[PDB]
């Protein structure tokens, strides 16, 4: 079994700050680690995957970084309307793939 | 002379159900008289290809074993079971010696295999540890092991299940279509030739 | 072109199992894997099941074993899910995933629009 947590849980800024989320897991997985949106109404979709590897049709602000078993998620243009919940998202060579808590970004 | 016993080629050609590529059947034709001309003369044979003898001379010089081994594959890369061409599945499922010696037929069966839904049975390997030896059957339903992480059976992203489907459909491109592929191999070992030709 | 919708069941009957229907189009489907969540409301996710369209091996967590079935859909691109013995609390949004490239160490794919099966 894996298990991980993201420890931010909550942000409180308008523009600019380079906004982080941190969060770690149980095991240091290679690079199979992603990170996942959703709109307060709509369906999540994908951001970044494979550890800040970007995806067709991301946006610029988006992006992440890796430190051993902790990984960030950084929003260097964060503006006042980019306002969703984020979430980490774990998968490595195993079935269960658990959730981390996720985070509520807020002005 | 007369005639007698004739190979029952039919029985390799005209059959109803086809082994898939990762575990090719192998029927020990022997002590028969085979009459090549009769398979080389019709255009029913899409590809016709020989490797150490002239497809038109064969008819002669009596052989001693003749294998024959069947597939079902897509067509655009039928020509890739020639010898020493690379690619996925002449790499892991099916790899001729570069000293090969004898004959690829192949022909289109879109009547037959393909079905309305689409007729996804036939299955082929997609991982190995390593290259295949020639002329080896590799039957084995265990996950292969990708990375480092050890596989314990459950499948997962470097943990993969080593078959997959074509997914044949009737209406796709002539290349992705199913194509019945069967190869004659000869083999001559010391001992009295056993399968001559008509007329001899 | 890459993407995929589901059904809109609801309540099939409590104490009973449920049919979710989920097709994609746009990307190649017998080369892929495809997953299921569980979305409750008070935004908490947790993953639920997986299917790859190779072979096929039902695997689930341990908490949720035995209680549910996904099975390989090849009418065009499809899966269907099925889960029995149903409480008072699996009223949720169930969320289809789709790796496209599973064959290769990434993760792609959108989701679909959430099937709201509730409880009664
Ligand atoms: C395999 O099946 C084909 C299907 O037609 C056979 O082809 C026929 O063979 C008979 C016997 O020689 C001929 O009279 C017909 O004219 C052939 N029809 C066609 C359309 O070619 C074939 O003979 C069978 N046996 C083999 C190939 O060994």
């Amino acid at each position: 079994d894996i298990q991980l947590t993201q420890s931010p849980s909550s942000l409180s800024a308008s523009v600019g700050d380079r906004v982080t989320i941190t969060c770690q897991a149980s095991q240091d997985i290679r690079n199979n680690l992603n990170w996942y949106q959703q709109i307060p109404g709509k369906a999540p979709k994908l951001l970044i995957y494979d550890a800040s590897n970007l995806e067709t049709g991301v946006p610029s602000r988006f992006s992440g970084s890796a430190s051993g078993t902790d990984f960030t998620f950084t929003i260097s243009s964060l503006q006042p309307e980019d306002v969703a919940t984020y979430y980490c998202q774990q998968y490595a060579n195993l079935p269960p793939f658990t959730f981390g808590p996720g985070t509520k970004v807020d002005i | 002379p007369n005639i007698t016993n004739l190979c029952p080629f039919g029985e390799v050609f005209n059959a109803t159900r086809f082994a898939s590529v990762y575990a090719w059947n192998r029927k020990r034709i022997s002590n028969c008289v085979a009459d090549y001309s009769v398979l080389y003369n019709s255009a029913s044979f899409s590809t016709f290809k020989c490797y150490g003898v002239s497809p038109t001379k064969l008819n002669d010089l009596c052989f001693t074993n003749v294998y024959a081994d069947s597939f079902v594959i897509r067509g655009d890369e039928v020509r890739q079971i020639a010898p020493g061409q690379t690619g996925k599945i002449a790499d892991y499922n099916y790899k001729l010696p570069d000293d090969f010696t004898g004959c690829v037929i192949a022909w289109n069966s879109n009547n037959l295999d393909s079905k309305v839904g689409g007729n996804y049975n036939y299955l082929y390997r997609l991982f190995r540890k390593s290259n295949l030896k020639p002329f080896e059957r590799d039957i084995s339903t265990e996950i292969y092991q990708a990375g480092s992480t050890p596989c314990n059976g459950v499948e997962g992203f470097n943990c993969y299940f080593p078959l997959q489907s074509y997914g044949f459909q009737p209406t796709n491109g002539v290349g992705y279509q199913p194509y019945r592929v069967v190869v004659l191999s000869f083999e001559l070992l010391h001992a009295p030739a056993t399968v001559c030709g008509p007329k001899k | 072109e890459v993407q995929l919708v589901q059904s809109g069941p609801e309540v099939k009957k409590p104490g009973t199992s449920v049919k979710v229907s989920c097709k994609a189009s746009g990307f190649i489907f017998t080369n892929s894997a495809v997953q299921w969540v569980r979305q409750a409301r008070g935004q908490r996710l947790e993953w639920i099941g997986w299917i790859v369209v190779g072979s096929g091996n039902p695997n689930y967590a341990q908490k949720f074993q035995e209680r549910v079935t996904i099975t390989r859909d090849r009418s065009t691109s499809t899966a269907y899910m099925e889960l029995s013995s149903l409480t008072s609390e699996d009223t949720a949004v169930y969320y289809c995933a789709a790796f496209p490239y599973y064959y290769d160490n990434s993760g792609s794919g959108p989701w679909g629009q959430g099937t709201l099966v509730t409880v009664c």
